[PDB]
């Protein structure tokens, strides 16, 4: 979850 | 009795769509927080329904 969460933000 | 569980079942399918809404908000604000809590909501959610 962590490691999608960080491509969202990237955003 | 059916009917309310439709009702029951779309107001949770509601509440994805509204947690959705969020985690688009979520990452334009960046903040990790928002954007894990509308994951979780939507994956028990998302069992709760199939139950449903």
């Amino acid at each position: 979850d962590e490691l999608a969460a960080l491509k969202a933000q990237m955003l | 009795a059916q009917k309310r569980s439709e009702k029951q079942y779309n107001d949770a399918q509601n509440e994805i769509n509204k947690w959705q809404r969020n985690a688009q908000l979520a990452l334009q604000k960046g903040d990790e927080n928002l954007a894990r809590q509308a994951l979780e909501r939507k994956k028990t959610y998302t069992d709760t329904s199939a139950a449903l």
